[PDB]
């Protein structure tokens, strides 16, 4: 399996700068034409570029004239997306996709959340039967939820993220009334705030 | 540039039964090149259909494109479950290179009636020390559910926020998780919340310190 | 062509 690899969520003060990566190695990435598309809350998608095999040329869209940098790197299959003077608009989740030699971007991403905030980035944890982890108080977004190490994943319901300005997110489970004096499982909670509890 | 449309805004239908998703274009797209990209929840969006009417590799024969000029159309027969997604249509052109997405459309499954279950979490004592009851209705459809909390038998309003998850790519089940957000909680005693949806015959109540 | 070649044909000018 070939497949693309982004780099990690990042929280930019505005007006600074933010380079997200795209590891794309592989005869299948490696001689073909690469696209950076993001997509912001709640909304579409947008293109952003094109960047050639070689990495010697590019092209942007209108809207990100002068203010994107499409780089590549052959020596290590590497992609880069540089975008500078970081507003609130600017706040999406920046996809790397891969162009198909017919056209369409048929390969795909993760994704990269960049966050585009002024506030300052530390998440508070606290028949048959069910278990849960409320995270409160946490900012920005995201907070990822993992249940015994991902070694669980056959009922859990993680919900989205919701006065005071901050965050707050559950993570439920269901287990059987058995299972509960035999099995001891953990909830693994923030890349911005560089927090792992459990 | 090329503006992109797409239409209903919104479409629910039943498991079995047939899509129709709609785009339209500002200008005839060269080359009939009209892609259609499937997005879940929480994931990357994917090729389902390029060329107007190519299927990428591994997508299912239901998946159907057709259309030329500025018309274009996708069809998903058999639905499924798993269907579950916002669709987009794409146009990409090659001189100059051009690259439009439309607005997208909201598929969601309906299903049959399916009755929540209720769980009440009182709040441990590790938020007690820092100065929120949490219900729980787990696998239920349809969505509207009316949750109400009654301290001592008092309708609380104004200090609750719910949270909903996606339609389940399996059982096209919800589950809804209601926060009643340590001064006026150790006046009272029986918190308990009350639960009202289609699938219950009757209104529940699960209730609770000590 | 493919859409590809017809990309390097782009920027053979550009």
């Amino acid at each position: 399996e070939v497949q693309l690899v982004q780099s990690g969520a990042e929280v930019k003060k505005p007006g600074a700068s933010v380079k997200v990566s795209c590891k794309a190695s592989g005869y299948t990435f490696t001689s073909q034409y690469m696209h950076w598309v993001r997509q912001a809350p709640g909304q579409g998608l947008e293109w952003i570029g094109i960047i050639n095999p070689s990495g010697v040329h590019t092209s942007y869209a209108q809207k990100f004239q002068g203010r994107v940098t499409l780089t590549r790197d052959t020596s290590t299959s590497t992609l880069y997306m540089e975008l500078s003077s970081l507003r609130s608009e600017d706040t999406a989740v920046y996809y790397c996709a891969r162009g198909s030699p017919k056209g369409a971007f048929d390969y795909w991403g993760q994704g990269t959340l960049v966050t585009v905030s002024s506030a300052s980035t530390g998440p508070s944890v606290f028949g048959t039967a069910a278990l849960g982890c409320l995270v409160k108080d946490y900012f920005p977004e995201p907070v990822t939820v993992s249940w015994n190490s991902g070694a669980l994943t056959s009922g859990v319901h993680t919900f989205p993220a919701v006065s005071s300005g901050l965050y707050s997110l559950s993570s439920v489970v269901t287990v059987p009334s058995s299972s509960l004096g035999t099995q001891t499982y953990i909830c693994n909670v923030h890349k911005p705030s560089n927090t792992k509890v459990d | 540039e090329i503006v992109m449309m797409q239409s209903p805004g919104t479409l629910s239908l039943s498991p079995g039964e047939r899509a129709t998703l709609s785009c339209r274009a500002s200008q005839s797209v060269r080359s009939n090149y009209l892609a259609w990209y499937q997005q879940k929840p929480g994931q990357a969006p994917r090729l389902l259909i390029y060329g107007a009417s190519s299927r990428a590799t591994g997508i299912p024969d239901r998946f159907s494109g057709s259309g030329s000029g500025t018309d274009f159309t996708l069809t998903i027969s058999r639905l499924e479950p798993e269907d579950f997604a916002v669709y987009y249509c794409q146009q990409y052109g090659s001189s100059p290179p051009r690259f439009t997405f439309g607005p997208g459309t909201k598929v969601e499954i309906k299903r049959t009636v399916a009755a929540p279950s209720v769980f009440i979490f009182p709040p441990s004592d590790e938020q007690l020390k820092s100065g929120s009851v949490v219900c729980l209705l787990n696998n239920f459809y349809p969505r509207e559910a009316k949750v109400q909390w009654k301290v001592d038998n008092a309708l609380q309003s104004g200090n609750s926020q719910e949270s909903v998850t996606e339609q389940d790519s399996k059982d096209s089940t919800y589950s809804l998780s209601s926060t009643l957000t340590k001064a006026d909680y150790e006046k009272h005693k029986v918190y308990a919340c009350e639960v009202t949806h289609q699938g219950l015959s009757s209104p529940v109540t699960k209730s609770f310190r000590g | 062509d493919s859409f590809k070649e017809e990309l390097d044909k782009y920027f053979k000018n550009h």
